[PDB]
């Protein structure tokens, strides 16, 4: 299934997931379709940030929810 | 392998030239060694904001070619650039549309 | 042929930067390598005559400081000072 | 609230960026401290003034001591109570007063010294850790009843490690780091100590988890290092982290502060000539990231407040409060349950189909409450609110 | 599937046509070519931009985009097939139809769609037939159209005029003032980017002609799969006799039939949905099962109707 | 509602054409002198120095410009002087006015 990913920039992705999927393996979906690296990026949904250990289907996400992509930037 | 320092400091102007530029100009007996990365900071600092304004004028002039007109139109249209370029003048530059008051019919 | 220099290649790296898309002329390149000229003699003379009144036998990243400041008008000398400090910080510290 | 609504692009910025208001004391400020949350802020005036503006309307909400017991001459430590109920402050008069907010015309209680004060820190129980002018030791006043109690050049600014309450940590005139375990009431004996610099040292921050320290010496460099504690309070160690300087015009420092939790950065106010901003470095890699440019004179104190995500300073020539905090623009995007608004021209796809014309019992809580919010500030916690004083209200 | 690069595609209500050196014309000096091939074909210059090419496609972004047989079926008994994210559409439609809808969205054109076989007109979709076969991907659809002698078509638009002249009347003066047999067309010779082509002046969309709704007399449309028809997909086809040309009226009161009415066979593509259509009998599959003539009969007289017309249009 | 868009004999009384002749000249930027004259007067002037020089073609050109870029700002204050003494035509005692104070005869 599609979710979304929109980034600060202006631009929005269309991963494709299943629920099955953890949330690490959508990291590195969003690293494989844009080849940021899973430890540079930080993942928010409904206020709440997604936990680095858990899975996509523990906050009850479905096919093409949106959610938002900022970066932990740096020097 | 080497890393140029202008390279080590997010600059695009040279470092290493400024600083040849400082020490082969007799300016002083000894150029510090962060002079040159500062002086050559200002430098791209103005060219930007010149550039700036220039591609602002040559764009809203529905060209695409930075030209010596936009040039004199971004720095006498500032008024702090205006100041920095008082005396010069810009070679097919022109002059700025202006006319008095009094001038103008009634 | 013997190899003169200018700023026309870094002139172009500001500009691909500051404007993507757009693109200089030649004589409008010949009068920022020429603006540039300028304002570099400008600033180290005044850097030198500044170091020399505190007879200093050194121009160091302050007297620039205080040359840009002192040329530059009003608003343009702090952002100036600005970016000059950023890139000293950034430089020394690599 | 109000955060989970907004979109999480301008609300997780990550320090202040542009200064809002600018609060005039008609007194000189000299110490800022909000309250536990970011509800008061607490300011201590040229001549013992002691006002608590609130935040909501940068107008003063209740000056206490205006019965009696006030201070006469400049304030040097404002300590909130955790709660926020209780709130210590001490002067150059030598007395360190504390006072119950919920009587504010009078000082609750107070105690008298023999030399002028540099700061005092709030323990719980009730009982304050304070740094005596010109003296070599700490006190401890355990004053519940007004008791007071005592404990390499001599102490300059104390700080109890925020983990281990037990511990506390001190600073030289002549730069040495003492630390002490309070094992017991009246009798503590030092742990560890080492002397890092020549001079004086004049600031100890310590982040919220115990995982960094940081230090302002009077030669114009701050010392960052990773502290760690185990042992039932006897292992202690320092690993030097960074060393930040001015290196253009080598300026000296008046005041230093950290992020909340993880210390992700670090804010300094410099001191010298020509001096009107604040800078900000990172703490992992240690490079500067951003300089605050917003007032015009020689900036002492700093405050932060995560809660709202403040930053607020006091001048020093003129004595005013600015206030630097984040800022999040109107959204036209909501006037309509779906108004998305965009940057750039989108391009558009469109199915075969639109040329072509033509219970629930969902999991619903409503008594329970949210811990966290976006930012990660813990909400929940007691938040005493002050009482409005009514009779200074009908004229 | 290639594009055209120096065509000029049909637009803005004009159509064109290339023309050939013909020196036995003094006034003009060129005329019609037969085609770039001896067999009728995908019209080109009635084309969208984004229709790519006896096949044609759109790339798989591209929305609904339609091309037009080249002869237009005036009346008579007609038979063809057309050979097959991606979808079709098959169908007819007139000239007033634009190439950037799919066939069917207006009231000038009725067509139907590839998944579910719905007919589609107006913008509205239909299911009048019941048997629900899904079409697949090497189907060959017959199509039979049968319409009315030219007589009775003429006959019903005189009754239109009679009607029109003071029944709906009643600068009227002027409209009350104002040849169904005879053809008059416009053509003027342009020359774009050194190449040659032929501009006419192309009809409107207008307000629907209304009085009982006009019904070409025992016009049907008939739809075969496989030999299987599959129904009558309309019945009361309009008549175009109906069809206001384009035309500055300003300017004519201010001062005070071009033999191409008809529907024609279209075909739509959707997002990479390609198909073919097919004319000649010798590729007719199915011209027996109606026991007639093929679409290519009429292409080589409507060439014969344009010829003589260009010759007796010189004096 | 619809689609908005951006699209869809004779004798000039005297200072009208003036008005305009100022408008198209302070647009463009092209140069006012011509270009043989020019020449002739600067080797002409450059013979009370030394006989027979030769002028680089980048050297003649270059004058122009600054003589250009003289003239045309000394006018313009000139023009103010006039507007100063409440009259529209420019004279020479103008221009003297102009050069004293800005200090070029003093």
């Amino acid at each position: 299934m599609q979710i979304f990913v929109k980034t600060l920039t202006g631009k929005t992705i269309t991963l494709e997931v299943e629920p099955s999927d953890t949330i690490e393996n959508v990291k590195a979906k969003i690293q494989d379709k844009e080849g940021i690296p899973p430890d540079q990026q930080r993942l928010i949904f409904a206020g709440k940030q997604l936990e680095d250990g858990r899975t996509l289907s523990d906050y009850n996400i479905q096919k093409e929810s949106t959610l938002h992509l900022v970066l932990r930037l740096r020097g | 392998k080497a890393k140029t320092r202008s390279s080590r400091a997010g600059l695009q102007f040279p470092v290493g030239r400024v600083h040849r530029l400082l020490r082969k100009g007799n300016y002083a007996e000894r150029v510090g060694a962060g002079a040159p990365v500062y002086l050559a900071a200002v430098l791209e600092y103005l060219t930007a904001e010149i550039l700036e304004l220039a591609g602002n004028a040559a764009r809203d002039n529905k060209k695409t070619r930075i030209i010596p007109r936009h040039l004199q139109l971004a720095v006498r249209n500032d008024e702090e650039l205006n100041k920095l370029l008082g005396r010069v003048t810009i070679a097919q530059g022109g002059v700025l549309p202006n006319i008095q008051s009094v001038l103008l019919p009634k | 042929k013997t190899r003169k220099e200018s700023y026309a290649i870094y002139v172009y790296k500001v500009l691909k930067q500051v404007h993507p898309d757009t693109g200089i002329s030649s004589k409008a390149m010949s009068i920022m390598n020429s603006f540039v000229n300028d304002v570099f003699e400008r600033i180290a003379g005044e850097a030198s005559r500044l170091a020399h009144y505190n007879k200093r036998s050194t121009i160091t990243s302050r007297e620039i400081q205080t040359a840009v400041r002192l040329l530059l008008p009003g608003e343009l000398a702090k952002h100036a000072v600005s970016e000059g400090t950023k890139a000293v910080t950034c430089y020394t510290s690599a | 609230m109000n955060i989970l609504l907004q979109d999480p692009f301008a609300v997780l910025k990550e320090h202040p960026e542009k200064l809002t208001h600018t609060i005039e004391n008609p007194l000189r400020t000299e110490c800022l401290q909000f309250s536990p949350c970011g509800d008061y802020l607490a300011l201590g005036c040229a001549n013992g003034a002691l006002v608590i503006y609130d935040m909501d309307t940068f107008r003063p909400i209740c000056v206490p001591g205006n019965m009696l017991g006030a201070h006469v001459r400049p304030i040097t430590s404002i300590a909130w109570s955790p709660d926020g109920r209780l709130l210590l402050t001490s002067s150059r008069d030598w007395s360190i007063k504390l006072w119950d907010l919920s009587k504010p015309s009078k000082p609750l209680k107070e105690i008298r010294f023999d030399s002028p004060i540099w700061g005092c820190q709030w323990l719980d129980r009730r009982l304050c850790v304070a740094t005596i002018f010109e003296e070599s030791d700490a006190y401890v006043i355990d004053f519940s009843n007004d008791p007071v109690a005592s404990l390499h050049g001599y102490v300059l600014v104390c700080t109890v490690h925020t983990k281990h309450p037990n511990i506390i940590i001190v600073g030289t005139s002549k730069g040495w780091l003492d630390f002490y375990k309070f094992h017991s009431l009246y009798q503590t004996e030092c742990i560890h100590s080492l002397k890092i610099t020549s001079s004086n040292i004049k600031h100890l921050i310590v982040s919220q988890n115990g995982e960094r320290l940081a230090i302002n010496c009077s030669d114009r460099t701050i010392r960052q290092y990773e502290i760690s504690i185990d042992d039932e309070n006897s292992a202690v160690e320092l690993t030097l982290e960074h060393k930040y300087q001015d290196v253009i015009n080598k300026l000296q420092w008046n005041c230093i502060l950290f992020s909340n939790n993880t210390a992700e950065y670090l804010v300094a106010s410099t001191h010298g000539s020509s001096a009107h901003e604040l800078y900000i470095w990172e703490t992992t890699s240690g490079t500067l990231v951003r300089v605050l440019e917003g007032a015009e004179e020689e900036l002492i104190d700093i405050n932060w407040d995560f809660y709202s995500m403040s930053i607020v300073s006091n001048g020093f020539e003129s004595g005013n409060v600015y206030v630097w905090s984040v800022v999040i623009p109107p959204k036209w995007s909501a006037l309509a349950p779906d108004f998305e608004e965009v940057e750039e021209n989108v391009d558009y796809l469109e199915k075969e189909d639109e040329f072509d014309e033509v219970e629930e019992e969902i999991a619903i809580d409503l008594r329970t409450r949210e811990q966290y919010d976006v930012r990660g500030n813990n909400l929940l916690v007691e938040r005493f609110t002050i009482p409005t004083d009514y009779t200074r209200i009908i004229k | 599937f290639v594009r055209t690069e120096d065509i000029p595609l049909n637009r803005r209500h004009f159509v064109y046509r290339p023309c050939s050196a013909n020196p036995f014309f003094t006034i003009l000096g060129y005329g019609c070519t037969e085609y770039p091939f001896d067999h009728s074909g995908m019209s080109v210059m009635d084309r969208s931009e984004g229709l790519s090419i006896d096949l044609v496609s759109v790339p798989d972004q591209y929305g609904w985009r339609t091309a037009r047989s080249d002869v237009c079926i005036k009346e008579g008994m007609t038979y063809w097939e057309v050979e097959v994210t991606p979808h079709l559409r098959f169908g007819v439609c007139r000239r007033e139809a634009s190439l950037e809808a799919p066939v069917g969205f207006d009231v000038y054109g009725y067509g139907i769609r590839d998944i579910s076989l719905e007919s589609i007109h107006e913008g509205k979709l239909n299911c009048v037939l019941e048997n629900g076969s899904p079409l697949k991907e090497g189907d060959k659809i017959g199509f039979l159209l049968s319409l009315p002698s030219i007589h009775t078509q003429i006959k019903q638009a005189k009754e239109f005029t009679k009607r029109r002249i003071f029944a709906l009347n009643s600068n009227k003066e002027f409209q009350r003032a104002l040849e169904y047999n005879d053809v008059v067309r416009d053509q003027i010779a342009i020359r774009y980017k050194n190449q040659l082509f032929f501009e006419a002046t192309d009809y409107v969309k207008t307000t629907k002609p209304e009085y009982d709704y006009y019904q070409l007399e025992d016009s049907y449309l008939a739809i075969f799969q496989n030999g299987k028809y599959l129904g009558k997909a309309f019945e009361n086809l309009k008549p175009l006799l109906f069809s206001e040309l384009q035309y500055n009226e300003k300017f004519y009161l201010g001062y005070w039939n071009n033999n191409k009415l008809g529907y024609y066979p279209t075909i739509s593509c959707f997002n990479g949905g390609t198909a073919r259509i097919i004319s000649e009998e010798d590729k007719l599959e199915y011209l027996d099962q109606i026991r007639v003539n093929t679409l290519d009969t009429l292409y080589k007289e409507q060439i014969a109707e344009d010829i003589v017309w260009d010759i007796i249009d010189e004096l | 509602a619809r689609t908005l868009q951006t699209a869809r004999p004779h004798r000039y009384r005297p200072g009208t054409v003036a008005l305009r002749e100022i408008r198209r000249y302070q647009k463009s930027t092209e140069l006012l002198i011509r270009k043989l004259p020019f020449q002739r007067l600067v080797r002409e002037i450059a013979q009370d120095f030394k006989t027979d020089l030769r002028f680089q073609s980048s050297a003649v050109l270059a004058l122009q410009e600054a003589s250009e870029a003289y003239l045309v700002a000394l006018f313009e204050d000139t023009n103010l002087c006039a507007i100063h003494a409440k009259r529209v035509t420019i004279l020479p005692k103008d221009i003297q006015l102009a050069r004293r104070i800005r200090g070029e005869r003093a």
